[PDB]
């Protein structure tokens, strides 16, 4: 199970 | 740099790219989002996560 990706976009 | 993906990844958009958990990515900038870098695969260049990835300075 791979990471949280993190929100793109500040 | 040297780019070397962990997990296995699947891009969302259009200005992001994806890879297998494995690939050699070529890291081609990263000031911008501190979270994402921009690397070249497959032909192609994007955006991919920096927790899916190790870098390798």
């Amino acid at each position: 199970v791979p990471p949280p990706v993190p929100p793109r976009r500040r | 740099m040297e780019a070397i993906a962990k997990y296995d990844f699947k891009a969302t958009a259009d200005d992001e790219l994806s890879f297998k958990r494995g690939d050699i990515l070529k890291v081609l900038n990263e000031e911008c989002d501190q979270n994402w870098y921009k690397a070249e695969l497959n032909g192609k260049d994007g955006f991919i996560p920096k927790n899916y990835i190790e870098m390798k300075p």
